[PDB]
Formats: C-alpha cells, sequence, structure tokens
C-alpha cells in the first residue's frame, strides 16, 4: 500500500511548493525592481506545471479508488479468529495461575 | 455502484470547478495588478477596492488549497477503508497468524496437562499407599 | 503554504491498524464500523456501529 | 411447494479472474473459497411429446461421499421486464451412485458431459459460481478435458418459493453492483 502513501507525499510536496511558487510570484508582482524578468516568466511556468502535474495524479489516484469501488460496505472480518484467539490466551493465563499456585503451595512444603 | 459513482462523479466535477476558478482568479489578479488609471471612481476608494479585491481572492486561494488538502485527507481515507482487495488480505494475514499461535499454545498446553498428569499418577500412588494411620 | 508545510513534515497509520481490526464502512461523512458477530452468524437485532472522529483519532 | 431459481449470468476474462475474487469475497458473507469441481452428465428422454426432458446428474470429484445430485430445470417464466431474471421451475434431489444405472435402464440416454472448476461464495440466501467448462476430452477420460474458452463463468442463483420475489430483487441488485469490475445480465438460452 506504500504506493498510496509515496502518492500522498508527492501530492503535499506539490501543493506546498506551488505555494511558495504563488507567494514569490506576487510578492515580485508588488516589487518596486523586478529584477527576476526571465526568473519570474519560469517560476510562472514551473507553477503551471506543477498544477498540470496535481489535477493528473489526483485523477488517476481518483480512479484507483472506483476500480476498487463498489458501495458495498464489505461483510467479511476476522473477528471469528480474533475472538478464538483471545479464548485461548485466556485459557493459558488461567492455566499459567493455577501452576503457580500449587508451586507455592509446594514451596510452603518445603519451608517447614 | 449509483451512490459511490455519483460520489466519483461529483468528486471529479468539484476539482474542475476548484482548478478553473484558481486559474481565472489568478489571472484577473495579475491584470488588475499589471495596473490601470482610474477615472470617476479615484485612487483613494479605487486603490482601497482593489487592496479589499486582492485580499479576498489571496483568502480564496489559501482556503481552496485548504479544501485540495481535504482531499488528499479522502483519498487516503477511502484507499483505506474502500479498498476491500487490501482487506481481504490483511484479514487473512491477521487470520494465519493468530490461529498458528493459538494452536502452538495449545500444543504447549497440552503437553502440559501430559506432564502435570504424570506428576498427579506420581503423588497418587505416593499418598495413598502412605502408612500413617490416624 | 507555510502552514500547510508545518502540517505536512500518524493518522494514517492508526487508521491502518484500525482497519487491521474492525473493516470499517463509509456513510456521510461520519464512517462507521461493525462491532458486533453478525457477521459469524448471530442473531441478535443490535446495531453495534462505533463511530470514528478526527479527535490522531478516536472511536 | 416448487423451487424457483433466479440465475443471472455473466463472464469474466481469466485476467480479471484474480480482481473479481478478490472483490467478490471482500463483499460476500466472511468465508473461504470452496473450490468445487463438478463432472456433470445430461440425459434426454426421446419421448411422445416433442420436447424432451432432460435431467442433469453432478458428481463432486473432489469431494468423497458427497451425494449425486439430479436437477430438473424447467422453461423460463421471464415474462414482465422489471426483474432482469431467468426464473425456471427447480427440482433438486440428491441421490445413491446407482443412479446411472437406474436412468439407463428406465431410458434416459447420456447427451454429453461437462466437468465443471471453480469458487463458490454465498451472500445471504445468493450464491455467486465462478466456475470454467472443461469441455470432458473423451467421454470416459474425466482426467482430460478441453477449456470450453478462455473467460471464466459467473453465475449468480437464488433458489426460493415461487411467492418469494424480494430474494430477486436483491440479487438483480448485486448484480447491478458489481458491475464495474465486470458485466451480469440476463442472457436468453437460445442463441
Amino acid at each position: 500500500l506504500a504506493n498510496e502513501r509515496l502518492r500522498a507525499l508527492e501530492d503535499i510536496e506539490r501543493e506546498i511548493g506551488a505555494i511558495l511558487q504563488n507567494a514569490g510570484t506576487v510578492i515580485l508582482e508588488l516589487s518596486k525592481e523586478k529584477t527576476n524578468e526571465r526568473l519570474l516568466d519560469r517560476q510562472a511556468a514551473a507553477f503551471t506545471a506543477s498544477v498540470q502535474h496535481v489535477e493528473a495524479e489526483l485523477s488517476a489516484q481518483i480512479r484507483y479508488l472506483t476500480q476498487v469501488a463498489t458501495g458495498q460496505p464489505h461483510e467479511g472480518s476476522s473477528y471469528s479468529s480474533r475472538k478464538d484467539c483471545q479464548m485461548a490466551l485466556k485459557r493459558v493465563d488461567y492455566a499459567r495461575l493455577k501452576l503457580s499456585d500449587v508451586a507455592r503451595t509446594c514451596e510452603q512444603m518445603l519451608e517447614n | 455502484p449509483q451512490s459511490k459513482e455519483t460520489l466519483l462523479q461529483s468528486y471529479n466535477k468539484r476539482l474542475k470547478d476548484d482548478i478553473k476558478s484558481i486559474m481565472d482568479n489568478f489571472t484577473e489578479i495579475i491584470k488588475t495588478a499589471k495596473i490601470e488609471d482610474e477615472t470617476q471612481v479615484s485612487r483613494a476608494t479605487q486603490g482601497e477596492q482593489d487592496n479589499y479585491e486582492m485580499h479576498v481572492r489571496a483568502a480564496n486561494i489559501v482556503r481552496a488549497g485548504e479544501s485540495l488538502m481535504k482531499l488528499v485527507s479522502d483519498l487516503k481515507q477511502f484507499l483505506i477503508l474502500n479498498d476491500f482487495p487490501s482487506v481481504n488480505e490483511a484479514i487473512d494475514q491477521r487470520n494465519q497468524q493468530l490461529r498458528t499461535l493459538q494452536e502452538e499454545c495449545d500444543r504447549k498446553l497440552i503437553t502440559l496437562r501430559d506432564e502435570i498428569s504424570i506428576d498427579l499418577y506420581e503423588l497418587e500412588e505416593e499418598y495413598y499407599s502412605s502408612s500413617s494411620s490416624l | 503554504a507555510e502552514r500547510l508545510t508545518k502540517s505536512v513534515t500518524d493518522f494514517n497509520s492508526e487508521l491502518l491498524r484500525l482497519r487491521q481490526h474492525w473493516k470499517l464502512r463509509k456513510v456521510g461523512d461520519k464512517i462507521l464500523g461493525d462491532l458486533s458477530y453478525r457477521s459469524a452468524g448471530s442473531l441478535f437485532p443490535h446495531h453495534g456501529t462505533f463511530e470514528v472522529i478526527k479527535n490522531p483519532l478516536d472511536v | 411447494i416448487n423451487m424457483m431459481e433466479y440465475l443471472l449470468q455473466g463472464s469474466v476474462l481469466d485476467h480479471s479472474l484474480e480482481s473479481l475474487i478478490h472483490r467478490l469475497r471482500g463483499l460476500c458473507d466472511n468465508m473461504e473459497p470452496e473450490t468445487f469441481l463438478d463432472h456433470e452428465m445430461v440425459f434426454l428422454l426421446k419421448g411422445q411429446q416433442a420436447s424432451p426432458f432432460v435431467l442433469r446428474a453432478r458428481r463432486s470429484m473432489d469431494r468423497a461421499g458427497a451425494p449425486w445430485h439430479l436437477r430438473y430445470l424447467g422453461q423460463p417464466e421471464m415474462g414482465d421486464k422489471n426483474r432482469h431474471a431467468l426464473v425456471r421451475n427447480c427440482v433438486d434431489i440428491a441421490t445413491s451412485e446407482n443412479l446411472t444405472d437406474f436412468l439407463m435402464e428406465m431410458g434416459f440416454r447420456m447427451d454429453h458431459e461437462f466437468v465443471a472448476k471453480g469458487h463458490l461464495f454465498r451472500k445471504g440466501i445468493m450464491k455467486i459460481m465462478v466456475y470454467k467448462i472443461f469441455r470432458i476430452l473423451v467421454p470416459g477420460n474425466t482426467d482430460s478435458t478441453e477449456a470450453l474458452s478462455l473467460s471464466y463463468l459467473v453465475e449468480l442463483s437464488v433458489v426460493a418459493p415461487a411467492g418469494q420475489d424480494m430474494v430477486s430483487d436483491d440479487m438483480k441488485n448485486f448484480a447491478e453492483q458489481l458491475k464495474p469490475l465486470v458485466h451480469l445480465e440476463k442472457i436468453d438460452p437460445k442463441r
């Protein structure tokens, strides 16, 4: 599932980057001496590319869900195995307790 | 899936509308800021109105990024909650693990039962044969 | 943006473990789960629907 | 009372068998698949009536001591368009092994034989079977068979009393909700 994790990471990164780009561009817009001419155009291009990339990634990721999507909430659960294992562990704990009590009584016997 | 299919259609519609709105807002802000002569309206008021419009547009774009962060959150939740494939595999794995654990535990328990029973047999052969005789 | 980066660089791992034990379902915006043995053939008329809220998450 | 079986039939290519099975298990009741191999032989009586009575006998080759099953499925009762399901009269009788000899001595003559290998899932009353028809290679040789086609066959069936129909509506809804992965529709047997 690490695929989804990587997707989300990329998404967040791109979003933050585009936001920073927009900030810088508007700051240079108010600037009395916009020295970053070509640089500014490059930034605009980069921001546009980033937005396009984000959109494409998002659409593809949305389809990923539709391929597994069905509306049905899904019945199948692990409740059976889990409950069984819990019961077994409790039984083993009870056995351990009884064993310890018998051991303690035997120790008492030895103590005299 | 009508419900899920309609939800997917609504998500696509929201993404397209937000992208178009953000691009239009950015273009409008750029021309307005590039700058224009004031006629009748006058800078004092026209300039203050432009400042308010730019601030409102920045607020709209900042929260249009928060809406997309919410969209990323929904993407992660649906990938984790509505991926029945992953669920099948995970359930199977946890089940196998727990079953093996339980069975190993049981084997150990039985052997113990066995060892405790042998000790009990020795004690039953003893205590019963003790002379004592109150 | 910087605020988003500060909120960008655990909820997901937690929800993943939750999937590992509860197999939850999607309705509205109040995502629910199954807390009954109705999958394992129990005819008890009771809704075992536990909610999941954002508070990295609370059940 | 008579037993009517609602059948919706659709196909899945093998390269999508994996995904289909995954989705199926995820939505269907929490069970493992049953992996069923069944050998079915069709016997027909050339009676005075133009229609020949056709009885199908299935033996599990994968299990031991499972009774042969004789099933009679008559003409379709499909009429209204607001059901999207093949409603047919169904009589199912478990039988002993001597069944073969009994039927041939009774006059019934064997027609064709097809083994079927596939998985069985049940959702409530609904039972979904994804199976592949292997045209037996040599009628005697159950061991050798010919896969009829690459695609597997998905059948969703509910056999219930004639008065019940809510279960058939549930079957139609469930098939529709399996549409993104694959399409199950009522296909008339004719051509």
